């Protein structure tokens, strides 16, 4: 899944 | 990953209005990866920080590494690898910084930030006369706020 | 004599905008590099870096999010550049032979 950086 | 080399016709027809790049190395190329911190573990930074690496080596670069480094060490190292006596005899010089952020700043492993501002200073004419009249590439991998963008329709 | 301004020829790639997050894969990694990474190693042979950075922007814009059941899902990002480049920037890989 996408996560935020 | 492969690099398709250019021809030497490409380069023959391009070099003149181009920056001087033909050095070997082409330059350094810092990599520099912040994953573990206090800012969630960055799951993923691993595969980004092993496939610059090998970019930036199949692009002719010669590649130094750094990974989880609190802000005063990125400071001081990235102020010692401006430094590096090698940036007169290179064409060109590459710093990626992959880590969390803040907008202008990038988190060390201790949760502080590093200014962005600081960062391009140390490469800059005045400090880094070595680099003077030659391209200085910078990628920053770093969220630059806690906003999420939700997208919109297209009309 | 010519002199210089404080600061010149920098290009900087960034892989979101101003107030905004970045997006990150467990498995294939940041959007950004991959896409980076991708262009780069295609192209290097026949695009200026800043052309290059155009063509990881058109990736980049055309991405989502797939986070099923969280903020992120269907999400969206934009990488942009910012240069004070004054010549093509073009990286002649593999030249001479």
């Amino acid at each position: 899944v996408d996560v935020a950086d | 990953m492969q690099v398709k080399p250019c021809t030497p016709e490409f380069y023959q027809t391009h070099f003149q209005l181009a920056y001087r790049l033909q050095s070997r190395p082409r330059g350094l190329a810092l990599v520099l990866s912040n994953v573990h911190f206090t800012l969630e573990f960055r799951s993923g930074g691993d595969v980004d920080h092993s496939t610059l690496v090998t970019l930036f080596k199949l692009l002719g670069y010669d590649v130094h590494v750094l990974c989880d480094q609190t802000a005063q060490e990125m400071q001081e190292k990235l102020q010692n690898f401006a430094q590096l006596p090698a940036h007169r005899v290179t064409d060109s010089c590459i710093v990626a910084l992959l880590s969390h952020g803040v907008e202008g700043a990038i988190y060390g492993v201790d949760g502080k930030l590093l200014q962005l501002q600081e960062v391009f200073q140390l490469f800059d004419n005045a400090n880094c006369p070595s680099l003077q009249n030659k391209p200085k590439m910078f990628f920053i991998q770093a969220c630059r706020g806690d906003e999420t963008d939700r997208g919109v329709d297209q009309q | 004599k010519m002199r210089l301004p404080t600061r010149s020829d920098m290009i900087c790639g960034y892989a979101c905008l101003k107030g905004t997050a970045a997006m990150r894969n467990a498995k294939r990694g940041s959007w950004y590099i991959e896409a980076l990474a991708q262009v780069f190693s295609e192209r290097a042979c026949d695009m200026h870096v800043a052309d290059m950075l155009v063509k990881v922007n058109a990736l980049i814009k055309d991405r989502e999010g797939y986070a099923p059941g969280t903020e992120f899902h269907r999400c969206k990002e934009m990488s942009e550049y910012c240069s004070t480049l004054c010549r093509h920037l073009y990286l002649f890989p593999g030249h001479p032979p």
